[PDB]
C-alpha cells in the first residue's frame, strides 16, 4: 500500500485538486467578464446622462 | 501628422482626423519632449481611430504628442549583409555594429505561401544524437514542440543537436548542390544567462557568421515580443525561397512570447475563455507556425523549431496544449530524464512527428527503422509500467513475463537516451539500436517481420 | 510643475481638470494639502488620479497638483545610514517632526540642504563630459563616496568650486550650456542605471556564508531567492548576509511587513558587527524597511527603492547588495493596485504582471561597468518567502522563471534546530557552471573537484535514505553505513555552520575548502579499510575525526596549521587496523 | 440640506451641489416626516454625491430631502471617564449613563504611529490559564490572532478568558502605577441571544466597572458595522498610547469586517478580486493589527487579539489568509476537542503566539519557563502518536515507555487543555505542566535542562 498509496492514493487525490483549482481559479471569470460589463452599464448610463 | 488625442489608456488611446492614415499601419509619437515611440494602427473608425502603445505607456499627454504614418503595414528590409549580424529587438542592429541598410525592404508580417505549393519532405535531419533521429526526428521541413520547463536543460538540449546536426542526400536522393544551413534566431523574452549563453554556441562553431540576431531583452518594449515573431518569420522567406536557400530559422524559448503576448488582450479587454487566458489564444498561433513547411519543386525549406518550457511542469496549460495540434508531433524531456543525469534528457512518452512518417523507414534511412519504430515503443513502455507494481508488492511477484521488459526500461534509460554532447549518427544509433532486443526473443515481439528481426539481432 | 482642479472625489481614486497633457504616472500632489498620488489613463482636459492616502474630507476642485514627471528617487551622496521608507521618505525625518504619529501629505527631502559636505573637484571647466562621467568626491562615513555625473551630460563643463564645504545642494560645478549640477540628483524607479556593458559573470562572490557560496554562489550582482515560513529568524540569513558578504553595499528593502515584525530588524539591525572596519557596519548600509498597512503603493515601490538606488552608487563601480525580507508578500499590494483597475488576476488569482516588472527586476544585476567603466556587484536576492509554506504558488514557481541560484530553506530541517537548515535537494545556483572555471583557477585547480565530488553524498543518500530511513543500520553489509555516516559529520559538522558564532560564523573558500577535504582524504581510506578488513563500528569512535566537526569552527588562520597536523594526523589515525 | 435627490438604492442617496461635501463625511438626512436619520459622504462630484444612509432605507422621499450638516467626519467623545459604559456598532450611549466626556474628537482611524518607533512586545502577560499562557503566552501590544469555528463554543470561551486576564509586572519588578487595566470589547452581527450572553460576563464580577462596550448586531445597520471596531479601536489609543495605560483590543468574527464589507464595493462598484471580495482587503485591514505594539520611550502598551470564524473553516479564504499573513500567532478550536469535552477545546501546535516565546523565562514569567515552554509541546504532541494507534495493537501491545507517553495526552486534554472558566495564576498555571511531567520518570525529558527539571518537575 505505501507504494501504491503513494503512486495512486497520493497522486491520485493530487491531480484532482489541479482541476478542482484551476477551474476555482479561473471560476472568477465571471467576476472579470460580468463585471467589466458591468462597468460599461453604470457609466454608459452615467456616460450617457452627461451627454443629454 | 495629426495631434488628434482626446483620450488616453494604458493600452492605445482615441485618436481622430487620421482615420485616413493606413489602417493599422507604423506610426509615431513624440512624448512632447522628442520622444518617439511606435505602434499600429488599430480600430481606425471613423467613430474614433485607436493606436497601439509599445511601451511605457507613460510620458504620453494630451499636447503635445503626435502620430506619423511611416508605413501602412510591417515591413522592414533584408539584405544578405545580414549574415552573423544581431538586430535585438523589432529587428533593429542594435548591438554595436552600424545598422546596415538593408537590401529590399519588404513587409514582414507576411502569409504562409500557397499550400499547393507545399513540397512533402525526404531529407532526413541528421545528428549526432541518436535518441533523436531514433524514435523521432525531422526533415528540415517539420516543426515539433518541445517542452522544457523553468530553469531546465533546454539550453543544453536544444544546443547538442544546434550544430552537431548534419544532412544526408546519399540515402534519402538530393545531393549537396544547394544546401545552406543558414539559421538566423530571434530572441522572445529571454533572460540573462539564457542569452548569455546560447552567444558562444555560435562563436564557437561560427553560426554567427551567417546569422540574424533578433532578440528580445525581456524588458524591452513588451509588445516587442509580438514583433519580432512575425519579423523573424518573413526574414527566412527571403533566403529560404526566394535564393533558395534552405534557411532555417529557430527562435527561442517562446514561451516569453506567448507569456507576454497573453497579457495583451488584458486591459485591451479581449474576455478571455480559456484558462485565464485570451479567448482568442490560438487564433494568433495561427501565422505562428503556419508559414512553416516545405515548397513543391523548389528548393526553400524554412521550418520553426518551438523549444519553450511549460509553465510549471504541466501539459494541461495551453501554452504546450494549443502546441500539440498547431505543431507536428509533440516532444519533451519530461524533466526527469536530466534532473537524473540523462543526457539528452528527452522522454518518449510524448515524442513522436507528424511528419516523421513520410520520408523515413526504407529508401531514406536503415530499412529496419520503419520496423523497428514500434518494437521498441511497446517494449520500453511496459517497462516502466512494471517498475511500478514492483515497489507496489515487492521487486519479486513477478515472472519471465516482466524480467524481460524490465531491463529493458533501463537499457533505453541512460543506456540509449542519456550520452551527453556525444555526435551518434543514424548509423552508430540504430546499428546498436538492436544490441538491446538482444535478450528480447523474436516470439516476444510482433511489431516487426520474421526478417528485419533476423536481420541485425 | 503642472497645477489644476479637481473635478470628482471618490474615496481613494480621484479626477481633475484644467491639467492637459501631463506625463502619466507623475507627482500628483492633489488634496489642499498636496496628498499622496498618481497619474493614470487621462480624459480630455483631465486625467485619473490614484490617491491612495485618507481620502477623508476632500472638497471637489482641490489644489490639484502634480509635476507630470515620474515617481523616482533623489538620487546623491547621503542615503547611506539614512533611513527611508516605502518610496523614499526618511521615517527619522519624521519621527522628529510628527514626533510621535504619522502625518499625511507631509514631505521632507531625503537629503535636507542641513548636510554639509566637502567635496573634491577632480574636475576642471571646459573639460570633456560622457552621460554622466567622472565628477567629485565626498569623504562619506568610511568610504569616499564617488558623485558622479547623470546621463544626458556630453559637451562642455564651465565653473569648478574647488574644495570646501558645501551640501548636496550647493551646484559645484556647470555646464558652459546652461544649468548646473550638485552631488545628488533624481532618478526614476521605473527605469535602471545604465553603466555600459554587463560583461561576462566571470568573477566568483563570497558571501562568506559556507553553504550558500561554497555550495552554490553568484559571480556578483546575480540574482538568488529562498522559501522558508514566515518569519523564523528567516532574516538570519540576509543579515549575516551583508556581514560577511563580499559586497561593500548593503541595501534592504523590507515590504508590507507585519508590523511589528516589520521592525525586530529594525532595532536589531544597527547591531553590526562589521568584519572589515571592525565595528558598526552601519556605515555601508540602506534601510527602507515598510510595514505592511503602509500606503497603497508604498510597499509596491518598496522594493523598486532599493533596486533603482542600488544603480547608483553600483554604476559607480560599487558592491551593492539588495535584499528585502517579506518580499513574497509584496506582492500583495501589486494585487490591490491592479485590482482596482480592470485586470483579472490571471494565473493563480493576482495580477498578470510577472515576467513584467519581476524579469526586468533582475536584469539590472550581474557584472555591469560603470558610467567610468568598472565592476559593480549588485547583487540581487529574492527575500521571497511565503508565510505559508508553498512550494507551487505565483510568487515562487514564477521567480523560479528567471533567478540564477536557489537557497530552499527546509521548515523540517530548521524544525530541528540546525541552522543552517538550508534544504539542498531542494537548492541551486546555475553560476556555479561558469563560475566553476575561475574556481580552480584562483583558489586550487583541484578545488571543484572537490566539491562536485562530495556531492556524491546527496547522489548516494537521495535514494539511500529513502528506505534505509526506517530500517537503518542492520541489514546493510557493512559499507552501507559508512555512505550515511559520512553525511552525518558533513551535515552535522561541514553542512551546519550556524552562522551564529564567530568562530565558523565567518569564513572563506580555501577554508571550508580545508574542511570538507579533510572528511574526504578520511573517506577515500576509510572505505577501503572496511572494504579490506576493518571494522565499522569501530573507525566511526576515533576522536581524529572528531576534530573534523570542529574544523569549521576553527579560525581562518590556524586552519592552515590546524590542517597540517590534522590532516597527516588521519594517515597516522587510521594506520591502526 | 439641498434636496432634489435623483438615484437612490437601498440606503444611498445622491444630492447634487457636492463640492461642500467630501468623501469621508456624514449628515443626518431627512426626507417628509422630518425623520432624521443620517448618510456617508461618497462621491461628491460636480453634478451629485453619494451619501449612505445609517439605517436599511424606508424613509427617502422625491420631494423632501434635505440634510442636515453633521461633520465631514464624525468621532465619538474620548476620555478616561468610560470605565464601564457602554455603546454598540457606532458606539452611543444605550448604557444609560451620560454621554461620555469627549476629550479629543480624534479620527476613528489616526493610522499607524512612526514604524521607527515601534518595539518588539515582549511583556509576559497572564490569562488566568494554564496551556494558554505556558505553551503561548501573550506579549503586551503582541497581536495574536484566534482560530475559531462559525458555530463552536467561541462567543463562550471568547469572552471567558476575557475577564480572566491579568496583567502581572509585579513578577518582573515593577508596580501597577503606569501599569493599568483597561478592557475593551467590540462584536458585531450578534444574534439577540448572543447579545445578551455578553453583557452578562461584564456584570459577573467587577468586570464591567473598567470597560467600554461596542457591537453591531447584524440586523443592525450595516454601516456602523465595518467602522464599528474602529471606534474602540481608535479610542483605545490615548488609552496606553496617549496617557501610557494598558489595553487590550480584542476583535470578534471578522464575519462582520467581511459581509459588511461586501457591500461597501458592491454598491461603490469596488470590483471583488479574489473570494468575491474587494481587491484592497489586505491593505484596509492591514490598518487593524497595527494599533498595537510600543514605542521608544513610552511603556503604555495594548495589546490586540484577533478572533474571527472561516465560511467552513477554510483557511483559504480571505477571513483566514489575511490574518494568518499579518497576525503574529495562530490559536484556533477544533470540532474534536470539543465534542469529548474538552474546553476549552484548544489545539496544541495549531495554537500559539508567535511572539511569546521571547517575552517568558528569565525574568519575565518563571525563569525556567525559558526551556519549560519549548517542553510540553514537543513532548505532549509526542504522544498524540500511540494516541490513534490502538487498534493497531492494543493497550498492552505497546511498549511501557512509549505507552507511557499515552496516559499523559488524555490527563492532558481533559484536565491540563479543558479548565472552563477557571482562571489559574500566571504561576498556579506553569505549576500542573511539571505536576503532568511527573508522569516519565525524571529523565526521559529531551527538552528541558537536568537542571531545571531536577527541581521544580
Amino acid at each position: 500500500r505505501v507504494n501504491a498509496l503513494e503512486q495512486v492514493v497520493i497522486p491520485g487525490i493530487r491531480a484532482q485538486i489541479r482541476f478542482i483549482q484551476q477551474v476555482l481559479e479561473q471560476r472568477e471569470r465571471e467576476d472579470t467578464f460580468r463585471l467589466k460589463r458591468i462597468k460599461g452599464k453604470i457609466e454608459a448610463r452615467e456616460a450617457e446622462e452627461e451627454g443629454g | 501628422e495629426y495631434t488628434g488625442i482626446t483620450y488616453i489608456s494604458g493600452p492605445l488611446l482615441f485618436v481622430e482626423n487620421a482615420k485616413d492614415l493606413a489602417y493599422g499601419a507604423i506610426v509615431d509619437i513624440k512624448d512632447g519632449t522628442g520622444r518617439v515611440r511606435g505602434g499600429q494602427v488599430i480600430e481606425v473608425s471613423e467613430e474614433y481611430a485607436v493606436i497601439q502603445v509599445f511601451e511605457e505607456t507613460t510620458g504620453l499627454d494630451l499636447a503635445t504628442t503626435s502620430v506619423s504614418l511611416v508605413e501602412d503595414v510591417a515591413r522592414l528590409g533584408v539584405s544578405k549583409e545580414m549574415l552573423g549580424r544581431r538586430f535585438n529587438g523589432i529587428g533593429k542592429p542594435i548591438d554595436g555594429l552600424p545598422p546596415i541598410t538593408p537590401e529590399k525592404r519588404l513587409p514582414i508580417t507576411g502569409l504562409p505561401l500557397n499550400p499547393v505549393a507545399r513540397r512533402k519532405p525526404e531529407q532526413f535531419i541528421q545528428t549526432g544524437i541518436s535518441t533523436i533521429d531514433v524514435m523521432n526526428t525531422l526533415v528540415r521541413g517539420q516543426k515539433l514542440p518541445i517542452f522544457s520547463g523553468s530553469g531546465l536543460p533546454a539550453n543544453e538540449i536544444a544546443a547538442q543537436i544546434a550544430r552537431q546536426a548534419t544532412v544526408r542526400p546519399d540515402l534519402s536522393g538530393e545531393g549537396e548542390k544547394e544546401e545552406p544551413f543558414a539559421v538566423v534566431f530571434a530572441a522572445m523574452g529571454i533572460t540573462q544567462r539564457e542569452l548569455s549563453y546560447f552567444i558562444q554556441e555560435f562563436e564557437r562553431t561560427g553560426a554567427l557568421s551567417r546569422s540574424v540576431l533578433f532578440l528580445n531583452k525581456a524588458d524591452d518594449p513588451t509588445i516587442e515580443r509580438i514583433l519580432t515573431p512575425r519579423m523573424a518569420l518573413t526574414v527566412a522567406e527571403y533566403l529560404a525561397f526566394e535564393h533558395d536557400y534552405h534557411v532555417l530559422v529557430i527562435l527561442t524559448d517562446m514561451t516569453n512570447y506567448c507569456e507576454a503576448l497573453r497579457e495583451i488582450g488584458a486591459a485591451r479587454e479581449e474576455i478571455p475563455g480559456r484558462r485565464g487566458y485570451p479567448g482568442y489564444m490560438y487564433t494568433d498561433l495561427a501565422t505562428i507556425y503556419e508559414r512553416a513547411g516545405v515548397v513543391e519543386g523548389k528548393k526553400g525549406s524554412v521550418t520553426q523549431i518551438p523549444i519553450l518550457s511549460m509553465p510549471d511542469d504541466d501539459r494541461t496549460h495551453p501554452i504546450p496544449d494549443l502546441t500539440g495540434y498547431i505543431t507536428e508531433g509533440q516532444i519533451q524531456l519530461s524533466r526527469e530524464l536530466h534532473r537524473k543525469g540523462i543526457y539528452p534528457p528527452i522522454d518518449p512518452l510524448p515524442s513522436l512527428s507528424r511528419l516523421m512518417n513520410n520520408g523515413v523507414g526504407k529508401g531514406k534511412t536503415r530499412e529496419d527503422h520503419k520496423q523497428v519504430s514500434d518494437q521498441l515503443y511497446s517494449a520500453y513502455a511496459n517497462g516502466v509500467d512494471i517498475r511500478k507494481l514492483v515497489a507496489i508488492i515487492g521487486e519479486d511477484a513477478l515472472t519471465e513475463n516482466d524480467r524481460r521488459y524490465l531491463q529493458f526500461a533501463d537499457a533505453f534509460e541512460r543506456f540509449f537516451i542519456n550520452q551527453g554532447q556525444q555526435n551518434r549518427s543514424i548509423e552508430e544509433s540504430l546499428q546498436i539500436a538492436w544490441a538491446l532486443l538482444s535478450m528480447l526473443p523474436q516470439g516476444e515481439l510482433k511489431r516487426i517481420s520474421k526478417d528485419h528481426i533476423g536481420k541485425y539481432y | 510643475m503642472i497645477q489644476g482642479v479637481i473635478q470628482k472625489i471618490a474615496g481613494p481614486a480621484v479626477i481633475a481638470k484644467g491639467m492637459l497633457g501631463a506625463r502619466m504616472y507623475d507627482i500628483c500632489k492633489v488634496g489642499e494639502e498636496g496628498l499622496v498620488g498618481e497619474i493614470i489613463r487621462l480624459d480630455g482636459d483631465t486625467a485619473f488620479v490614484q490617491v491612495y492616502e485618507d481620502t477623508s474630507g476632500l472638497k471637489v476642485g482641490e489644489p490639484v497638483v502634480s509635476t507630470g514627471l515620474p515617481l523616482a528617487v533623489e538620487l546623491g551622496p547621503g542615503m547611506l545610514n539614512g533611513i527611508y521608507d516605502g518610496i523614499q521618505r526618511p521615517l527619522e525625518r519624521i519621527r522628529e517632526k510628527t514626533g510621535i504619529y504619522i502625518t499625511r501629505g507631509v514631505v521632507v527631502h531625503a537629503l535636507d540642504r542641513e548636510k554639509k559636505w566637502a567635496w573634491t573637484p577632480m574636475v576642471k571647466p571646459g573639460d570633456e563630459v560622457r552621460g554622466g562621467m567622472v565628477l567629485g568626491t565626498v569623504p562619506e562615513f568610511g568610504f569616499t563616496h564617488k558623485i558622479l555625473v547623470p546621463p544626458d551630460v556630453r559637451g562642455r563643463v564651465k565653473e569648478v568650486k574647488p574644495a570646501g564645504e558645501y551640501t548636496v545642494e550647493e551646484p559645484v560645478v556647470v555646464l558652459e550650456d546652461g544649468t548646473e549640477l550638485k552631488m545628488y540628483h533624481t532618478w526614476p524607479v521605473r527605469r535602471a542605471r545604465p553603466v555600459q556593458r554587463k560583461l561576462d559573470p566571470n568573477t566568483p562572490f563570497l558571501t562568506g556564508m559556507r553553504i550558500l557560496d561554497v555550495l552554490f554562489p553568484v559571480a556578483m550582482g546575480g540574482t538568488a531567492a529562498i522559501p522558508g515560513p514566515f518569519g523564523s529568524g528567516k532574516t538570519v540569513t540576509q543579515q549575516s548576509l551583508a556581514k560577511w558578504s563580499n559586497a561593500d553595499v548593503v541595501v534592504y528593502v523590507g515590504c508590507g511587513e507585519r508590523g511589528n515584525e516589520m521592525t525586530d530588524v529594525l532595532v536589531e539591525f544597527p547591531e553590526l558587527t562589521d568584519p572589515k572596519t571592525g565595528g558598526p557596519l552601519m556605515h555601508r548600509t540602506v534601510l527602507i524597511a515598510n510595514t505592511s498597512n503602509m500606503p497603497v503603493a508604498a510597499r509596491e515601490a518598496s522594493i523598486y527603492v532599493g533596486v533603482t538606488i542600488a544603480e547608483y552608487f553600483r554604476d559607480q563601480g560599487f558592491s551593492v547588495a539588495l535584499m528585502a525580507d517579506s518580499t513574497s508578500r509584496w506582492a500583495e499590494a501589486l494585487r490591490e493596485i491592479s485590482s482596482r483597475l480592470e485586470e483579472m488576476p490571471a494565473e493563480e488569482g493576482y495580477p498578470p504582471y510577472l515576467a513584467a516588472r519581476l524579469a526586468a527586476f533582475y536584469e539590472r544585476a550581474g557584472k555591469v561597468i560603470t558610467l567610468g567603466g568598472e565592476e559593480g556587484a549588485v547583487t540581487i536576492v529574492g527575500a521571497v518567502s511565503p508565510p505559508g509554506g508553498d512550494m507551487s504558488e505565483p510568487v515562487t514557481q514564477s521567480t523560479l522563471r528567471i533567478v540564477g541560484a536557489f537557497w530552499r530553506l527546509d521548515a523540517s530541517l530548521a524544525f530541528r534546530r540546525h541552522f543552517p537548515a538550508i534544504n539542498w535537494n531542494g537548492s541551486y545556483s546555475l553560476f556555479t557552471s561558469a563560475l566553476d572555471p575561475w574556481y580552480r583557477e584562483n583558489v586550487a585547480e583541484d578545488y571543484p573537484e572537490l566539491r562536485d565530488a562530495i556531492s556524491e553524498l546527496l547522489q548516494r543518500e537521495a535514494g539511500l535514505q529513502e528506505i534505509v530511513q526506517l530500517v537503518g543500520p542492520d541489514a546493510l553489509q557493512d559499507a552501507e553505513r559508512l555512505v550515511i555516516e559520512v553525511g552525518r559529520i558533513i551535515r552535522e559538522d561541514f553542512l551546519q555552520q550556524n552562522a551564529y558564532h564567530e568562530v565558523d560564523a565567518y569564513c572563506s573558500m580555501k577554508k571550508a575548502y580545508g574542511i570538507m577535504k579533510m572528511i574526504l582524504a578520511f573517506y577515500k581510506e576509510a572505505e577501503a579499510a572496511i572494504k579490506r578488513g576493518v571494522s565499522i563500528d569501530e573507525i566511526l569512535q576515533l576522536p581524529v575525526l572528531e576534530r573534523i566537526g570542529r574544523a569549521r569552527y576553527v579560525s581562518e588562520e590556524e586552519f592552515p596549521a590546524y590542517f597540517e597536523e590534522a590532516m597527516k594526523e588521519i594517515q597516522g589515525a587510521f594506520k591502526a587496523l
